[PDB]
C-alpha cells in the first residue's frame, strides 16, 4: 500500500 | 511515523501538509513556491498547509495556500508507483523564514548507511490506527540495493530506494506519503510505499529524488 490517506493497495 | 519521536514545533521547517478538509499526505517546500511530493497524492482542490507542528489547531506560524497546478510526473504508474513524484505550484508564495524554510535538493544520491530524518503525521501504530496531531520525527538508514530487491523481489526500480529497519518497529506508515526522507541537509526521498508499517523484513520503499533533480528544475523553469 500506498502510505497515503486512504492507502492505495 | 512508527517507532518515532515528536520532532518539535518549527524543528522541520520544510515539512508541508496537504489538506482537503483533512490532513492526507505531507510534502516538502523547495522554494517559496513549489512543494515536492508523491504522484500518487494527486487530487483536486488541495491547500498546502506550512509552518504546522499541531494539524488540528492554529497555534500561530500557519500559513495556509492552495495549490495553482499540481504536476504529475508524465511517466507516474499507478501500479509499480514507479515515478512516484509530483510538483505542486503555490498560488501564491510562502514567507520564509526560521519556522518555515525550504530543504535543498541533491546534486549526487545517497550511499546505504547514509543517516536521513524521515517526518508526517502518520498512521504511529503498526497495527491499528493512531494519528497524532503534532509532528512525528525518525532516524532511518538508506539500506543497500541488494537488501532492498531482496525485501521486494520484482518490485524495486531504479527510482526508489529502501530505508528503515529490517528488524521492524520503526518506519513511516499511512498518511505520511509524499512526505521528506532529509539525509545530510538534501532531500533524498520522497515516502512512497510498502507492505504495511514497521514489518520485520518489510522496509519502506521511497522515490529516488537524485534521479529527479534535472526534470524538477526544467519543470519549474517552464511553469
Ligand atoms: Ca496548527
Amino acid at each position: 500500500c500506498t502510505k497515503s490517506i486512504p492507502p492505495e493497495c | 511515523i512508527v517507532g518515532g519521536y515528536t520532532c518539535g514545533a518549527n524543528t522541520v521547517p520544510y515539512q508541508v501538509s496537504l489538506n482537503s478538509g483533512y490532513h492526507f499526505c505531507g510534502g516538502s517546500l523547495i522554494n517559496s513556491q513549489w512543494v515536492v511530493s508523491a504522484a500518487h497524492c494527486y487530487k483536486s482542490g488541495i491547500q498546502v498547509r506550512l509552518g504546522e507542528d499541531n494539524i488540528n489547531v492554529v497555534e500561530g506560524n500557519e500559513q495556509f495556500i492552495s495549490a495553482s497546478k499540481s504536476i504529475v510526473h508524465p511517466s507516474y504508474n499507478s501500479n509499480t508507483l514507479n515515478n512516484d513524484i509530483m510538483l505542486i505550484k503555490l498560488k501564491s508564495a510562502a514567507s520564509l523564514n526560521s519556522r518555515v524554510a525550504s530543504i535543498s535538493l541533491p546534486t549526487s544520491c545517497a550511499s546505504a548507511g547514509t543517516q536521513c530524518l524521515i517526518s508526517g503525521w502518520g498512521n504511529t501504530k503498526s497495527s491499528g490506527t493512531s494519528y497524532p496531531d503534532v509532528l512525528k520525527c525518525l532516524k532511518a538508514p538508506i539500506l543497500s540495493d541488494s537488501s532492498c530487491k531482496s525485501a521486494y523481489p520484482g518490485q524495486i526500480t531504479s527510482n526508489m530506494f529502501c530505508a528503515g529497519y529490517l528488524e521492524g518497529g520503526k518506519d513511516s506508515c499511512q498518511g505520511d506519503s509524499g512526505g521528506p526522507v532529509v539525509c545530510s541537509g538534501k532531500l533524498q526521498g520522497i515516502v512512497s510505499w510498502g507492505s504495511g508499517c514497521a514489518q520485520k523484513n518489510k522496509p519502506g520503499v521511497y522515490t529516488k529524488v537524485c534521479n529527479y533533480v534535472s526534470w524538477i528544475k526544467q519543470t519549474i523553469a517552464s511553469n
